[PDB]
């Protein structure tokens, strides 16, 4: 019970999820092919909440794989763990969105959402209790942030009291990766704040710095990025999926982490990192786990948290370990840290700890936090945003495929109403 | 299956495409036959090559001439064997060096037997995205023909991507008198139907071939090699699997701002030759400063003189994309290259899991990553303020005049074409000052 | 409990260092790999004071080793005993002091210091109840000078309490090694008096003679004189890390060592010192092993103690013998030379006795002299400081990095301040 | 690590590259090639040799001349394989003994492609301490081309450690008749911005060639591996792991009391012919009186005519740090060295592990052990002396300033260098002096 239907917007989140079927495959035993392989029965304990059990003791992953382009799926179906997913899911177009926000949501993707959430409607009904949808997107894509956005807005009409966790990979802050990317954001953070329970802001940025400065990668590809973000994603949902001494799942992560219904932005942060060598000179302790977490360096977003208080943090742990050892660290951050948590939750550390370590893991970390350390995040695009929109530079782009100027008013108007809150819940007493 | 064919306009388009279907025959293990050894493919050649019933793949392109004298050498070279021979048109006479010829008087006797070619490949092209133009801006035939093409392409279809590759006249180097008539004659058209058009210039291969490939003397063969490296590298993205594709609807929308401003300038890294192919590393740090030095960029422009719009650095083979953001973040710090107020993500970056591939015969070095960037500049406004002033020498006088008036032509459509241009002007002086507050 | 973190500056306490953790990794039987491979769990009853236990019974040493170029740390690194650190440790600059205190306390140092202090953070929070810091440096080179004596004044900041003991290689009198270094010792000397509990004044000069003298080595290298002083430093904190009939630490070495808080500057010494054969014709005794210390020719300082007055001694023991045996000779070492200690310090001998010998040894000494010796020691270098700042030799390559001539000013007038106070307590009555 | 690049001007610069760049590739068994057979170093190479992609190593050397002839021997000697071939930069007309043709004639033609070479060796190396510019002060590209670029290299980077390893004019042996004036001029320039310009002198080479090494006839192939011996000895701290190192920053730290001196004379030892390998056991006591020694100098002066400021004796090989307190403590002793007043301290001293290799080919014999002494003294007031005499007598005449006002430079240019050089006479006469009370 409590299945989660995951849903892959853009080529990012297909090179994401690509990857993250590739995690949850080795963590329930499931071969290539579809079928169990593993050597306990808690792997089959809830296989179910991503896998539908197909004829055969074979499993499919519950897994809608949506672009705009046959390129992206022709690497995902004929690479490694292609065949295992359906070819029915594979709900793809061919014009492509064009790296463009309004190509993704009203002109190419109004043309395929009504044959995806046919896809969405068949999978939801094959789930026993339906959880809720995780969406795996970008927010500098045309597809991952056009058709993400509107496959949002039609499942919180068709779904109002499932959950929404989405894993947008917001843009860097010093580089981009698209010229008119602080348009693609701002037209879908007008979008995920009114559909979605959550939503964990990741930038490339970050985890080029965590590849080469925690884990000593000097050549990270792709490949090894998104063996991160998805170390995240199984480890978010690893005591739905797995028995633990204190259970969570993606409604306790949705309450204690979401003090106001928009402020639902969050940074994520991995523990353990190591490297090669320096794994073996290294104590694996939960107050090791633990400080490696709550430091600068260690968060997929792209800011510092000492720019800001974290307002709720959550610390899903895997692996077997000891309750006091966690809650004593729990604690210990918050006694140092004082000034850097918010005042006005007292213990705003939510935790959880699963008893399944991650495969060659003896115990491991999933950090939540929810800070007023990416109004930043938004202070910075929508800088880069306003300095474009002043010239319309790129409008006829938008404008040309269905769009006003009241669409830019009212979208960098909405990021600014989410800008003085995170500076109204910062200075609140 | 997302097929994105090909137009080929003028000598200039004609030769170019016999030096880019040289490189994709070679990329795909595509033999002049068109009889590939299939004894790791997979549906990568289907953007480009419509297989037919036997093991037999024919090309998506249309190989126009209005003489046939240029395609007769297609006709009888290497790749006789490949190209469908209905698609090989030629027309009887040229426009030769006549706007009015291209668009008038010759360009409307075949206009209609090369829209029926388009649209007998476009009905058998299922996800079909876009298009790819290679004509000149010098001759009578890439000027007026594409115009005249691109007239029929955007009521036909409208909504497809529809991408030129020009060869756009240099400043001192000028193999034909009147080009600055068709080059201005061309645009005025083109303008309003043409999605992104891509400048090159044959100058500025002239600088690249002769210093970065140490070749003393390079030959129109050469010059084509490296426009198609250029057009090979843009559509990698649709015929391999990259770390970060890219497609063809999203550079438009990623470099075009303004309706108007639709004209990068291209630019290739690696070009080094066989021995120096050796002698430096080329790591995506070393091949990303290539592209934004002035002297290694293909349209003869100081991007020092102006502002970068939007950057376009499409990398591909052996390219890690954390050395990536190490190799971008660091020429945003630079002062050289900067960019304009109201742009601060300037940039949209793919990357390709594919090396480009080597043509025997070839003048390039084997490597294993590259980069083709295309950025739309302010710096392309140096560019047209010198061919309206040619433009504005020619006219007073009303030289060549009598050769286009007298093949259909108004006089005062060059008012009109002039005082466009001098409207597109005035557009990289609106977009090249700062914000106000 | 009681863990001392190890920090090396310069290239001289790199090298002072790995030779220093090739003694305490053969006191506690520990192999190159990092493992444990002794006989009695005396070895791992006090292991954690100079060793974190990482993961698969493994130890690595508490060490922070700190340089300003890669070229001292690649020999540590790869040569014997150098895959026992931990990789985080050694975090060293690119651009190197030059042999200048002012690159290394002001330009280069002020570069790297923020990477070395949140090193220092993560070890001394790891450890369990910090005794202190031990830093090993010179004064006569550019980093062990200049960043050594800027991590001090760092480090009493964070932490006021610790004990701060240096071990200072105290530039020779005959020869020079380096033409400014009247210049990097003045400098340091004002950064010492304030910041350290104690420092060992060590000389390159006087081990030259004890290897030639005492040991009758006719080619000591640098391995033969860092064996000397790594015998000094695994012998002050011998009884921090073994039971003994009279316990010392770095506290009691700190009172009972220092009556006035700027008069810090000891002298070590060592016994037994013997050759290879003139070791079995020597009887190994207390009443041998002491008359060995007291001379003027074991002093590792380059100076006669006979031209001052102790003000305080110090002699730690190692090995079994008996306390009367020691009692005796600290007494008959007193009576005999009652004008060489000084006299408002009545029974001016600290005593201290480990019950483990070093390794091949039978009993072994460990000599802290605090004597008026050392003011001849301030009294060369504060003149060949002033013959040179008189001309105001080699000021460019120091105004030039950030620093006026009131820095020397001060720094001149502080080593005079303390030439004249051993005056003053050498006259007293 | 610690990468260090190396600028190689005129034609005595790049004849001394020759046998430096020879020298290193002995030191780390580098081919000519470039493969070094990897059948123990562990990044010792990395201060000099940026890797390629294969198992190439290429130098961290720019070459620089304005006359293509000494490049081209380079380009077709033995090492044509190593060098990066853009390194290898050529002119078209030599400067010809004009230290205005090497600063504002012919060298501001490609100075713009020489800072282009070193900001490309600049941005790979990743903790760049200093630069090694070899020149001579007699010829018009070593004198006039460096000083144009060590006004650029400052500009751009400043706080590098700028070495340089000059061909000091001998006191009787000129080749050039206008070396008294390319010395004055190129001095005036080198001095606010080269941080410790280290002077070495043919003559004293070939007192040392023929009477240490007992060659009758020393060529300048051979004064070459002596100055090579010099610049490895330097070099060997960064490249390899000793007992006591020493980096670029530390000497200029030990040596430069005031920004204006900075100008040590070098002493190798020891130099001994293949014969008299044996018949000595060369103690570290032996080779370090060797270097205090007046006859045993590589500049044409008299120590005991002046006194040491800061001498810098670099070690290497079987050395060991006791017996070397015993060599130097002795030498204070000695009243043949004297030191000034204000210096107590007047050594800096470093020790490698590795002993010098010996060039096949070379005349300097195998030994255990080193010293290559940088001794700034107050004797090179004495040279200074001669070469403001030797510049007073031609330039009272006004002879030969006609060709060098006729390049852009101002006659009253030389009023401004040679009251300079005055200003630097008096300066060792103001440090050479004691101290009142
Ligand atoms: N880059 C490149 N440019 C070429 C090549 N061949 C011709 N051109 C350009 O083509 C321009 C002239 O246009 P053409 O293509 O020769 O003539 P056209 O477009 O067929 O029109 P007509 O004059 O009627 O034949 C010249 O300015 C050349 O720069 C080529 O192989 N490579
Ligand atoms: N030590 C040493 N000095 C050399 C060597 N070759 C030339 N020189 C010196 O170089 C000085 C003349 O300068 P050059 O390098 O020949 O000329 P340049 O610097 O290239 O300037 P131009 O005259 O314009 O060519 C002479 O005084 C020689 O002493 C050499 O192989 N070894
Ligand atoms: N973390 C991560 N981000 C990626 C990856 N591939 C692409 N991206 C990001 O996705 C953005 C481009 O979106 P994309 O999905 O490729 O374009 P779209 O298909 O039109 O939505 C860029 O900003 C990249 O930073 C990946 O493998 N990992
Ligand atoms: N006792 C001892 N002293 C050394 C050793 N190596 C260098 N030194 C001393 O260290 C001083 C040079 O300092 P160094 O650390 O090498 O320079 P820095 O790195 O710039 O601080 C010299 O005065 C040497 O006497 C060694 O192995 N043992
Ligand atoms: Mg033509
Ligand atoms: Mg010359």
């Amino acid at each position: 019970m409590r299945e989660i239907v995951h849903i892959q917007a853009g080529q990012c989140g297909n090179q994401i999820g690509a990857k993250f079927w590739e995690v949850i495959s080795d963590e329930h035993g499931i071969d290539p092919t579809g079928s169990y392989h593993g050597d306990s029965d808690l792997q089959l304990e809830r296989i179910n909440v991503y896998y539908n059990e197909a004829a055969g003791n074979k499993y499919v992953p519950r897994a809608i794989l949506v672009d705009l382009e046959p390129g992206t799926m022709d690497s995902v179906r004929s690479g490694p763990f292609g065949q295992i997913f359906r070819p029915d899911n594979f709900v793809f177009g061919q014009s492509g969105a064009g790296n463009n926000w309004a190509k993704g949501h009203y002109t190419e993707g109004a043309e395929l959402v009504d044959s995806v959430l046919d896809v969405v409607r068949k999978e939801s009904e094959s789930c026993d209790c339906l959880q809720g949808f995780q969406l795996t997107h970008s927010l500098g894509g045309g597809t991952g942030s056009g058709m993400g956005t509107l496959l949002i807005s039609k499942i919180r009409e068709e779904y109002p009291d499932r959950i929404m966790n989405t894993f947008s990979v917001v843009p860097s802050p010093k580089v981009s990766d698209t010229v008119v990317e602080p348009y693609n954001a701002t037209l879908s953070v007008h979008q995920l704040v009114e559909n979605t329970d959550e939503t964990y802001c990741i930038d490339n940025e970050a985890l080029y710095d965590i590849c080469f400065r925690t884990l000593k990668l000097t050549t990270p590809t792709y490949g090894d990025l998104n063996h991160l973000v998805s170390a995240t994603m199984s480890g978010v949902t690893t005591c739905l999926r797995f028995p633990g001494q204190l259970n969570a799942d993606l409604r306790k992560l949705a309450v204690n982490m979401v003090p106001f219904p928009r402020l639902h932005f969050f940074m994520p942060g991995f523990a353990p990192l190591t490297s090669r060598g320096s794994q073996q000179y290294r104590a694996l302790t939960v107050p090791e786990l633990t400080q490696q977490m709550f430091d600068a360096k260690n968060m997929m977003a792209a800011c510092d948290p000492r720019h800001g208080r974290y307002l709720t943090v959550a610390a899903v742990f895997r692996g077997r370990m000891s309750m006091k050892e966690v809650d004593e660290q729990m604690l210990n951050v918050q006694n140092k840290n004082s000034s850097y948590f918010v005042e006005w939750i007292p213990n705003n550390v939510k935790t959880a700890v699963c008893d399944i370590p991650p495969r060659g893991l003896k115990m491991s970390a999933t950090f939540i936090g929810n800070s007023t350390a990416i109004q930043e995040l938004f202070k910075r695009i929508s800088e880069q945003f306003t300095a474009m929109f002043r010239r319309k530079a790129f409008l006829h782009w938008y404008t040309g495929e269905g769009m006003d100027e009241m669409e830019f008013t009212e979208a960098e108007s909405n990021m600014n109403d989410l800008v003085s809150e995170y500076q109204q819940y910062q200075d609140a007493t | 299956m997302r097929e994105c064919i090909s137009i080929h306009v003028g000598q200039a388009g004609v030769q170019i495409g016999n030096a880019c279907w040289e490189l994709y025959c070679l990329e795909h293990g595509i033999q002049p036959d068109g009889q590939m050894p299939s004894d790791g493919g997979d549906d990568s050649f289907n953007t480009f090559f419509s297989e037919t019933g036997a093991g037999k793949h024919v090309p998506r392109a249309v190989f126009v001439d209005l003489e046939p004298t240029v395609i007769d050498e297609v006709r009888t070279g290497t790749y006789r064997q490949l190209f469908h021979p209905e698609q090989l048109i030629t027309g009887k006479e040229d426009a030769a060096n006549n706007y009015a010829r291209g668009h008038y008087t010759i360009g409307k006797e075949i206009i209609d037997l090369v829209l029926d070619r388009i649209r007998k490949l476009a009905d058998q092209c299922t996800g079909l995205q876009g298009f790819l133009v290679f004509h000149s801006f010098g001759g009578g035939t890439g000027s007026g023909f594409t115009s005249l093409l691109m007239e029929r392409l955007s009521v036909d279809y409208g909504k497809k991507s529809k991408l030129e590759f020009s060869i756009y006249p240099a400043p001192q180097v000028s193999t034909a008198v009147v080009e600055p008539y068709n080059s201005i004659l061309t645009t005025h058209t083109t303008l309003e139907h043409s999605d992104c058009a891509f400048m090159v210039d044959n100058e500025a291969i002239y600088d690249i071939c002769r210093r970065n490939l140490d070749i003393e003397r390079p030959t129109y063969t050469n010059l084509n090699r490296l426009i198609s490296q250029i057009v090979s590298s843009i559509t990698a993205s649709l015929r391999f699997d990259g770390a970060l594709n890219v497609d063809l609807t999203e550079f438009q929308t990623n470099l075009v701002p303004y309706p108007r401003i639709h004209f990068p300038l291209a630019t290739y890294a690696p070009v080094i030759s066989a021995e120096k192919a050796y002698h430096e590393q080329l790591s995506v740090a070393e091949i990303t400063n290539a592209c934004f030095e002035p002297a290694n960029q293909m349209v003869k422009c100081d991007p020092r003189h102006g502002k970068y719009m939007a950057c376009c650095l499409l990398y591909r083979g052996d390219v890690v994309p954390k050395d990536v953001n190490a190799a971008i973040a660091t020429i945003k710090t630079k002062r050289s290259i900067q960019f304009v107020d109201w742009c601060p993500t300037g940039f949209k970056v793919g990357i390709n899991y594919q090396p480009p591939t080597v043509v025997p015969g070839g003048d390039l070095a084997k490597v294993q990553r590259a980069v083709c960037m295309l950025s739309n500049t302010t710096a392309i406004a140096e560019a047209w303020a010198r061919l309206d002033h040619k433009f504005d020498l020619m006219y007073a006088k009303r030289a060549f005049v009598h050769w286009y008036v007298g093949e259909g032509m108004e006089e005062g459509e060059f008012s009109e074409a002039r005082e466009d241009m001098a409207a597109l002007e005035k557009d990289y002086e609106e977009v090249g000052v700062d914000s106000v507050e």
